[PDB]
């Protein structure tokens, strides 16, 4: 059964698997162990995002770092046609912008609606 | 001066004399100086094609050792000759290239060939008879372009290639071979037309799936004769025979099913000659009846017309005594569905100028009574013929919908045609009359029962041609009614199958360019034209009618000239139905799909604000946002610097720097309330209640600093950001807006998550916008008083889900590129709607009715969908 989606927290309807959890939650333990495990790193759920970018919505660098490391896409797009440079940007994340583009990043995205990276870093401070 | 010079004649005439002036496949074309001579061809498979290129600047040479159906004879009629000074003396921009041959070019919109000019047009000539037991496949003639081979009548889809076929008639032996046991209708004429037995042929392997019911029966062809059969007691033998003029010989059985076919066959070759051969019926076309007293002698012949004359008092033949109705049972209706029938003792009628209701250019309509109910008749003009009643006979039959009118019984002694009453009366009268009952919801509803009723009719191969609101006939005023408008006076309504209509009819002023032109071939794409000039006109109620010239289009806007409220996707498909291009005019069902959608109905306005300008704001006139400030009237824009801007409340502002301001970094407004970016809740200075920063504030006191909610002296600190058990942290970690009706719907900074929380101060739920939906983030949210919740997305999205059952009602299309603010105003309550483009700033103004008439307008839709199934 998936009761393992839970276990992360402390697939889905959404299609929520628990890298997306570790991630985002900030364990970064469970998501090494996951690595081992052969889970995927590029999962798309409903809202389109990767455990990439909810590690760079919530702010963890060291967690951006194993991540990268394993393999992932770093210019993916959600269904609002977001990477991870916007949501780094978008939340002062400075040391996770710095790290993104050191990998191959896109600095020149734009979003469905047009907007660049640094459209969002200007925007928000 | 240049002009055409036609050589036509018999096979093997010398057509040998063209040389001399200075077997063909097809048309030879040549120059000739000056004249561009056309050689054609005397053998018969040719023939079919060969009127298509025939005009009138020719100087036709008739070569004899049919064509006439300037010419001068010349053997081998202004002029005789037997076998060039004789023709020099006798011949003495994209449309007009065409008369004079330099290319060809055909702008009838049933060819569907308007974008294409081919220069060259000895080519067509030649490659339209390469292709002639004439049967062939796609793929035979592929090895040695298809749109051309079934639009000359030269190869029809089944590919049949009329042309070339046995001409020997096969041994046919029917059953039934006794007198009493057929009915046999005889046309004579001098000759056969060019063409005249492909394009009977190609009519005939149309509707038979349709002649009895849809079934398709078992065909022969002969190039000459076509044999149907359904049964043994259901068949159809039309073909030729001799007896030195041309006959057409239609065999049926004597029954029923034998009678119907024999009535649709004669329909059916009637309005094919009134289309195509107008000159038979100029009478060089002679209609016999085959007819036995007993069954042991030759068959003997009465006309058509002195048999008319003898069935219009009584329906018995007398010498030995024949009914009619075994002999024509065309003349007298014995092929109709028998349900309508006359019973002319149960009906009661005067015809009096007091009981008219109206005219129908063929017949007077007027109130009666039959069967102890009110109707309406339609006595048929003494200068008419039982062929007009015949052919609105054959809509009225048949055809069934909620959206055409009902006939009930029909006589042919007075050619009455009763019909059903509208209860009040049409639209035309409403139009210029009762103009104060004709509320949105009506016009809506009269627009589409009258696209409902010109999708049925396009569907079942039928063209209206007279599409004017005195045409459209009211049985309610009460918009939540199933029937409301209906569709009558098929009088000029004529078969249109994939081979156009020629004849021009409609009333001035309410029909399609092309038909005004009165030399095109056009189709059914000219009722759209019409159904654009009627929803024109119940936009602008009485309007233009209250003319031919510019339909024919340049119209003006509807709203500025006529004062009417705006109507926006109203005046869009106004725009689109009234094209000068047929091909670019939606058809009658894509009209009906674009009115059937609640988003028009419901649409009140639509204001795009100048390029370029970004709305953080807005308060209800309407006070406008963007250091600068702007001014809407509900159209007028003024804009001036005053300091950005972040909130407004009735006039106080509030700006990114801690400065409100009065006109005759704070980010939240209420009413007063101010919601700075720290915490701080002023009262306005009578008290501060510091708490980061605050955005929400409701009452229905509610508010949100942060990830927290508040009530107000501060009463419930519910903190939310204790949820990320249910969806992401990073969802749950501030609030956007806090909307309150027994729960707290909480939108939070770009999270899809609507979450709901108790005011025992738990969660109690979770709204994913992204599953019921192109960015999911909710922007705004809306209350509406125990009817739904409004939810504005990151993208064009407007979610509208029931208050109840949290199911989803509709979600609004794409009306602009992002939902910035929403609110509910008093304009007649509305809800406003901000929207971007990106940068284009985009105002919306939506009737609070939405969801209510979104579920009226389905279940609307499947109520009358039900009642078309029933009816048939
Ligand atoms: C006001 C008055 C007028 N009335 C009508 C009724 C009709 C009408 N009904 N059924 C019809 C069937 C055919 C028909 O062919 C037209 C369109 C050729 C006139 C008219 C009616 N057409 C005008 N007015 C009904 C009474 C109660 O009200
Ligand atoms: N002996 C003779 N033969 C002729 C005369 N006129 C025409 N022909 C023949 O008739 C044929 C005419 O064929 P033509 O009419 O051009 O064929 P079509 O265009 O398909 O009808 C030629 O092959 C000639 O040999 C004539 O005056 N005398």
């Amino acid at each position: 059964g998936k009761k393992l989606l839970e276990a992360a927290r402390a697939t889905d309807e959404a299609g929520v698997t628990p890298l997306h959890l570790a991630a985002d939650s900030g364990h970064l333990e469970i998501v090494e162990v996951l690595l081992k495990t052969g889970a995927d790193v590029n999962a798309w759920d409903h809202y389109g995002f990767t455990p990439l970018h909810l590690a760079a919505h919530v702010g963890h660098l060291e967690i951006v770092e194993v991540l990268l490391k394993a393999g992932a896409d770093v210019n993916a797009q959600d269904h609002a046609g977001w990477t991870p440079l916007h949501l780094a940007a978008l939340y002062g994340h400075l040391e996770i912008v710095e790290v993104l583009l050191k990998h191959g990043a896109d600095v020149n995205a734009q979003d469905m609606w047009g907007e660049t990276p640094f459209d969002l870093a200007i925007d928000n401070g | 001066n240049r002009m055409k010079l036609m050589i036509v004649g018999n096979t093997g005439s010398g057509k040998t004399l063209l040389q001399q002036l200075m077997a063909t496949v097809g048309i030879d074309v040549k120059d000739w100086p000056v004249l561009n001579v056309w050689d054609f061809a005397g053998r018969e498979e040719f023939y079919s094609t060969h009127p298509h290129f025939m005009t009138q600047r020719a100087l036709y040479l008739a070569v004899y050792d049919p064509w006439l159906f300037p010419v001068i004879l010349v053997g081998t009629i202004r002029d005789y000759h037997f076998v060039r000074k004789t023709i020099i003396n006798e011949s003495l921009a994209v449309h007009f290239l065409n008369e004079s041959g330099v290319l060809l070019h055909f702008q009838d919109p049933a060819l569907q060939l308007s974008d294409l000019y081919f220069v060259e047009p000895k080519w067509l000539c030649k490659i339209m008879a390469q292709i002639l037991k004439g049967i062939i496949s796609r793929r035979d003639v592929e090895k040695f372009y298809f749109k051309l081979l079934e639009k000359f009548q030269i190869a029809l889809p089944i590919l049949l290639v009329p042309s070339s076929l046995s001409d020997h008639r096969p041994v046919i032996e029917l059953p039934h071979c006794e007198n009493s046991e057929i009915i046999i209708r005889l046309y004579e004429m001098p000759y056969f037309p060019m063409g005249f037995w492909s394009r009977l042929i190609n009519r005939l392997l149309e509707i038979s799936p349709y002649m009895l019911s849809a079934l398709r029966p078992n065909r022969m062809y002969w190039r000459q004769g076509i044999y149907l059969n359904w049964s043994p007691e259901a068949y159809c033998l039309v073909g030729s025979e001799v007896l030195p003029e041309s006959f057409l010989k239609i065999t049926v059985p004597s029954c029923r099913k034998g009678c119907i076919l024999l009535g649709q066959v004669v329909d059916h070759i009637d309005s094919l000659m009134e289309e195509w051969f107008p000159g038979l019926l100029e009478t060089l076309l002679k209609k016999w009846a085959l007819y036995s007293f007993n069954d042991g002698e030759e068959h003997q012949k009465i006309l058509l017309d002195d048999l008319m004359k003898k069935a219009e008092e009584g329906d018995l033949l007398v010498n030995l005594t024949i009914p009619i109705s075994q002999i024509a049972p065309d003349l007298i209706l014995a092929d109709l569905p028998r349900n309508i029938m006359l019973n002319n003792d149960e009906l009661e009628f005067e015809q009096a100028p007091e009981f008219l209701l109206g005219d129908g250019s063929f017949g007077s309509v007027y109130r009666a009574a039959y069967e102890g109910e009110e109707v309406a008749v339609k006595i048929f003009n003494k200068h008419t013929s039982l062929r007009l009643l015949r052919q609105e006979l054959v809509v009225l039959c048949h055809l069934h919908h909620p959206s055409l009118i009902s006939l009930l019984a029909a006589g042919i002694r007075p050619r009455m045609l009763v019909m059903e009453l509208a209860s009040k009366g049409s639209l035309d009268r409403l139009l210029q009359q009762d103009k104060a009952s004709l509320t949105r919801t009506l016009q809506h509803r009269i627009a589409l029962h009258v696209a409902d009723g010109l999708r049925y009719l396009h569907s079942a191969m039928i063209i209206y041609r007279d599409l004017k609101p005195h045409n459209v006939l009211l049985f309610t005023l009460y918009p939540n009614a199933a029937i409301i408008a209906k569709i009558a006076d098929y009088s000029i309504a004529q078969y249109c199958c994939r081979m156009g209509i020629k004849t021009s009819e409609g009333t001035p002023g309410f029909r399609a360019p092309e038909v005004a032109r009165g030399n095109v071939i056009y189709n059914q794409q000219a009722d759209v034209y019409s159904f654009g000039l009627l929803l024109y006109d119940i936009l602008t109620t009485g309007g233009r009618i209250v003319f031919d010239e510019l339909e024919i289009g340049k119209l003006p806007d509807p709203v500025k000239e006529y004062g009417c409220a705006p109507w926006p996707m109203v005046e869009k498909l106004i725009k689109q139905c009234l094209k000068e291009n047929p091909q670019e005019r939606p058809t009658s069902a894509q009209v009906f799909d674009i009115l059937n959608s609640a988003e028009l109905v419901c649409l009140t306005r639509r204001i795009l604000l100048p390029k370029n300008v970004i709305v953080e704001c807005m308060v209800a006139s309407i006070w406008l946002g963007c250091g600068q400030l702007s001014f809407l009237d509900l159209e007028g824009y003024t804009s001036e610097e005053v300091a950005r801007i972040l909130c407004l409340a009735l006039i106080v502002s509030g700006t990114q720097s801690g400065t409100l301001l009065v006109i005759n970094s704070v980010t939240c407004l209420y009413c007063l309330l101010v919601g700075t970016a720290d915490g701080k809740l002023a009262i306005f200075p009578l008290k501060i209640l510091n708490i980061t920063p605050l955005m929400c504030l409701s009452e229905s006191m509610w508010g949100g600093c942060g990830t927290k909610i508040f009530s107000f002296t501060i009463q419930k600190l519910i903190e939310t950001r204790t949820s990320q058990l249910f969806s992401y942290a990073a969802f749950s970690d501030n609030i956007i807006t806090v909307v309150v009706d027994t729960a707290l719907y909480i939108a939070k900074q770009n999270s899809p998550v609507v979450e709901v929380w108790d005011k025992t101060e738990k969660l109690c739920g979770l709204i994913d916008c992204v599953h019921f939906l192109y960015s999911g983030r909710v922007k705004t949210l809306c209350l509406q008083k125990n009817t739904a919740l409004w939810i504005g997305t990151g993208g064009g999205h407007i979610l509208l889900l029931d208050l109840s059952t949290r199911r989803l009602i509709r979600v609004i299309y794409n009306f602009c590129n992002s939902v910035r603010v929403m609110m509910t105003a008093q304009l007649k309550n509305v809800m406003l709607v901000l929207g971007y483009n990106r940068i284009q700033s985009c105002l919306t103004v939506w009737d609070i009715n939405l969801p209510h008439e979104v579920q009226n307008l389905e279940k609307h839709i499947e109520v009358r969908k039900e009642l078309a199934e029933k009816m048939r």
